[PDB]
């Protein structure tokens, strides 16, 4: 069981021991906000269609 | 010195954050108005507390903090509580309207609105710093912000501070105090969305949180202020290596280089050990080798889950308190001839383990008594996928009948997104059984 | 924050004025609307359903509408009636003689407008408008045929918020026509469309109530109205009073509302009173599930649970709640559908209701409500087969055709519940 890379200082110590060996852009972030907010204006707009009829 | 810059997003991560901040005051003698007599440089310094706290030519030392919510009751508790003096008003952003629990409400309709402000307010901190090394980002996986708002985050914090590292800290869904049904669509819906976006994420099952309170400190019901003390004593733990001097997880990137060689597979297990309550007459204070046991008890995990039926890839042991190695090394050899702890085969068999001599802190007048020694251990073992097979079969017994997804295609989101996040969670899934056996 | 409220027609207005009287007690709001409570608890989110006028006066947030003045002169002259705003009655003169096409299409055309014109000032000083609750009838004629028509135009002008009512449902057992099954009828396909969350209250089962259990051989409008404003202050109150949870009338939706068109829900009350025996919380959970705690004349065995939401009021223990409830739950799952986990919540208030130590509030999403909806249908058929009663309607301008539309509207409601029971 070897016991490797002590360190210490005034607050504590570290050490290891050891038992055995062995992205998107932000022009896509804004179209895919923009085509979700062209959705909701396009169900909005059905709806007031809707009652217009 | 190098600092870090904290980020608490929605109703649960706010609150924590809370915990968070009045604990690391206490711990390095820092008072509700700010001032810290301790520290002799005034208006500045690169002491390791630094990393956290700026300074003022007043002497005030400033948390390094946002706190965002999209409606304002829960932060104006923050700006009319004890600690208002602690945070500049700017710090402090809320909307006006929430998520009502939907997902594609806090990332689509209402982010889109206030995401750009965040930011701006997170550029004026990071201007401070001389190297800056990331952020540490607070949430629930269950509420309309925690959930998509952050996701949203996630995405803009990599376009516009590519090279930094990003932890997390989550909150996973348990009906015993959830008061939504559509949680594990959030859930899988966030994960998918930010698992390119962050480098390491320490879950905690409120489940597991509130048995330890029941069981440990005698609490017939908890409540969210309860939960939050414990969690906040477990943060602490992991942070404290980049708050004091020492010479492990002195760095962000470390955690990293430490506990995640497979990219996707980042998601650690927390076990933390002893939890006894200011109530109980006289203890019996636990030695070494006995709290270093506990750390093997499921009773004790962030997460409920069995270890013996996974295996390792890593692991950490974090000790505060009245300890010396050679104790450390005899509990070791002890309990490896007990226990079936089991490692992959391309990774070595051992322990990386660090010792702070302060011993831990607790809030006064609360509900945890005070300890000579106690202990972290983070293990990343493929038995925590459990959880994710837990929130998947969930979340397919109410898409089978497409249950409350008319709720999210009228916020703008298309079906096609819920089976896109569904097929990223079968194929984590995957890589975890493909590892683990 | 805000919430608007209007009550439409006599029914409307006799449960509207009822349920004012019980809140603004609880709030320790007296009739000249001067505060005289002993608790903050009271004040801290009053302003849901009172705006704050100068000198302290509290004035409740709501819209009085009629087409004849009888009604309204009652609540003017009611024990509460200085407390409402005397701007925000608006009614006319010509009535609706029980016919929905007057209350849609004719009489209550002319002051749909003037009705909007106060609904609009009373948004426009909100800080933040969550949305509407309205209470009306739905077998007479200005309540049914108005109220729907209101409905209709507040979605076209505020299209996102959040539209509830709280409905009356018509039964023979207590009938002032032979038409109410043609405008209820005309009423549903309605709200199908165009609420958010309606509260089916029958009259057979509260007159069943009055009867059988309270004891009472001659049950008035006035003991069947008082069940009424008790279920719905239990239904407000979570919005109402500092517990814990950060809700909005959008969350509570999104909790219960799993298909748009299935929104129709089953109210309860317990304890039902007209005693001194302290209630156990094992009772009180035993009588909320209970049938005959029901206000909607229907057996919750013939079907299955979608959602469900319990709340109770008073000092009692949450252990023991949560106990009774998770064995109300173990012991009979095959009511509660498997494919929507964890579907019954659970809120706690501190402050329980006047003349009671305890109580508690049921509100069921189930797929038994399809029997209401079949009764009506049937009753409808037994007359539009024979055109019996129609000329009162083409007289008014309508077609045949908008009747078998709205027939065949509702008949598609009920198989929708019987999918969902099947699976
Ligand atoms: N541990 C812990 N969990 C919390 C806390 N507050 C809320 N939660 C959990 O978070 C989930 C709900 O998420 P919230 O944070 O309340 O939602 P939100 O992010 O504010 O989003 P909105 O829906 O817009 O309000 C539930 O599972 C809650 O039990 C807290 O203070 N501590
Ligand atoms: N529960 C209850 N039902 C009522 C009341 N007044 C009328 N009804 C019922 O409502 C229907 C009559 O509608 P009504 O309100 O009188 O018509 P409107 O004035 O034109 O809106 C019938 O089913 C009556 O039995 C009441 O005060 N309470
Ligand atoms: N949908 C729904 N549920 C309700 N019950 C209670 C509840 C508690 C905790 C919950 C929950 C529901 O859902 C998840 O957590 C009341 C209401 C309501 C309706 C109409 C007007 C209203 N004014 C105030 C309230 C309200 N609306
Ligand atoms: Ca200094
Ligand atoms: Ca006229
Ligand atoms: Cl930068
Ligand atoms: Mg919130
Ligand atoms: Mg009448």
């Amino acid at each position: 069981m070897e016991v490797i890379e002590l360190n210490k200082c005034t607050s504590g110590q570290s050490f290891e021991v050891i038992l055995k060996p062995p992205d998107p852009s932000l022009e896509e972030i804004q179209k895919k906000l923009e085509a979700a907010e062209e959705r909701r204006k396009y169900q909005e707009a059905e709806l007031l269609k809707q009652l217009a009829e | 010195m190098r600092e870090c810059i904290s980020i608490h997003v929605g109703q649960a991560g706010v609150q924590i954050g809370n915990a968070c901040w009045e604990l690391y005051c206490l711990e390095h003698g820092i008072q509700p108005d700010g001032q810290m007599p301790s520290d002799k440089t005034i208006g500045g310094g690169d002491d390791s507390f630094n990393t956290f706290f700026s300074e003022t030519g007043a002497g005030k030392h400033v948390p390094r903090a946002v706190f965002v919510d999209l409606e304002p009751t829960v932060i104006d508790e923050v700006r009319t509580g004890t600690y208002r003096q602690l945070f500049h008003p700017e710090q402090l952003i809320t909307g006006k309207e929430d998520a009502a629990n939907n997902y594609a409400r806090g990332h689509y309709t209402i982010g889109k609105e206030i995401i750009d402000l965040v930011l701006d307010r997170i550029r004026k901190l990071a201007d401070q710093c001389t190297g800056l090394q990331g952020f540490l980002v607070f949430h629930s996986f269950g509420g309309g912000t925690g959930s998509g708002f952050t996701s949203l985050l996630m995405e803009r914090l990599s376009v516009d501070y590519g090279k930094k590292s990003k932890l997390e800290f989550s909150i996973y869904p348990a009906p015993q105090v959830s008061t939504a049904v559509v949680e594990p669509y959030n859930s899988i819906l966030t994960t998918h969305t930010t698992l390119e976006h962050s480098d390491c994420a320490f879950m905690v099952d409120n489940e597991a949180i509130y048995d330890i309170c029941r069981r440990n400190l005698d609490i017939e019901r908890p409540t969210y202020t309860n939960l939050n003390r414990l969690i906040s004593q477990i943060v602490s733990s992991i942070t404290a290596s980049l708050r004091f001097d020492g010479a492990l997880n002195v760095d962000l990137t470390e955690f990293q280089t430490n506990l995640v060689p497979y990219p996707r597979i980042h998601f650690p297990l927390a076990t933390y050990a002893p939890v006894i309550s200011a109530e109980k007459a006289y203890h019996e204070q636990l030695s070494v080798a006995e709290i270093t046991n506990a750390c093997f008890e499921p009773a004790n995990q962030m997460v409920k889950c069995d270890p013996r039926h996974g295996k390792y890839m890593a692991c950490c042991l974090l000790y505060r308190g009245d300890v010396v190695p050679k104790d450390v090394n005899a509990a070791i050899a002890t309990i490896k001839t007990k226990r079936s702890i089991q490692f992959v085969d391309w990774c070595p068999t051992g322990f990386k383990v660090g010792i702070n001599y302060q011993p831990p802190t607790v809030v006064p007048g609360g509900d945890l008594a005070k300890v000579q020694r106690a202990v972290c251990m983070l293990s990343n073992t493929t038995a925590i996928a459990e959880a994710w097979a837990r929130l998947d079969h969930k979340f397919d017994l109410m898409y089978a009948k497409r249950a409350f997804v008319h709720w999210y295609v009228g916020e703008g989101m298309e079906e096609g997104e819920f089976s896109e996040a569904r097929e990223d969670m079968a194929a984590l899934e995957k890589d975890y059984e493909e590892v683990g056996v | 924050r805000e919430i608007v409220h209007i009550q439409a027609g006599q029914c409307g207005n006799q449960i509207g004025a009822k349920f004012w009287e019980v809140i603004s007690d609880e709030h320790g709001i007296d009739p000249t609307g001067s505060y005289h409570g002993d608790s903050d608890l009271q004040l801290e989110r009053i302003n849901v359903y009172y705006n704050e006028a100068a000198g302290n006066k509290y004035v409740p947030r709501a819209i009085l509408v009629d087409l004849e003045p009888g009604t309204m002169d009652s609540v003017r002259s009611g024990p509460f009636g200085q407390i409402f705003r005397p701007d925000n009655f608006v009614f006319g003169q010509s009535g609706a003689g029980n016919n929905w096409a007057k209350g849609h299409y004719t009489e209550g055309a002319e002051l749909v407008d003037s009705v909007l014109d106060v609904v609009r000032k009373e948004s426009e000083s909100c800080d933040c408008l969550q949305g509407f609750q309205l209470t009306h009838s739905l077998g007479g004629g200005t309540g049914s045929g108005m109220g729907t028509l209101l409905i209709s135009k507040i979605r076209e002008e505020y299209p996102d918020r959040i539209m509830n009512t709280f409905s009356v449902v018509p039964s023979p057992k207590v009938s002032d026509t032979v038409v109410e099954p043609y405008n209820a009828t005309l009423s549903v396909h309605q709200l199908v469309e165009n609420t958010d969350e309606t509260y089916c209250i029958d009259n057979e089962a509260l007159y069943d109530i009055c009867f059988r259990t309270l004891k009472l051989t001659t049950p008035t409008y006035g003991d069947l109205n008082h069940l009424v404003s008790a279920t719905m202050s239990g239904v407000t109150t979570c919005l109402r009073f500092p517990g814990q949870l950060n809700a909005d009338l959008r969350k509570l939706a999104v909790n219960m509302v799993p298909f748009p068109r299935l929104h129709f829900f089953m109210p309860g009350f317990a304890p039902l009173t007209s005693q001194y025996r302290a209630l156990t919380v094992p009772e009180l959970t035993q009588q909320m599930f209970d049938a005959k705690n029901m206000m909607a004349a229907c057996d919750p065995r013939h079907g299955r649970y979608l959602t469900v939401a319990a709340v109770f009021r008073g000092r009692m223990s949450m252990k023991e709640v949560d106990e009774q409830m998770l064995n109300v739950q173990n012991k009979n799952s095959s009511y509660f559908v498997e494919w929507i986990p964890n579907n019954v919540k659970t809120a706690v208030c501190d402050i329980p209701p006047r003349g009671l130590k305890m109580s508690a509030t049921f509100i069921g999403n189930s797929t038994a409500i399809q029997e209401l909806f079949k009764r009506i249908s049937e009753q409808f058929t037994a007359m539009f087969r024979r055109k019996a009663f129609l000329h009162w309607y083409t007289g008014e301008g309508m077609d045949e055709m908008e009747f078998t539309e709205a027939e065949s509207n509702m008949n598609d409601l009920v198989s929708e519940y019987q999918q969902y029971q099947d699976a």
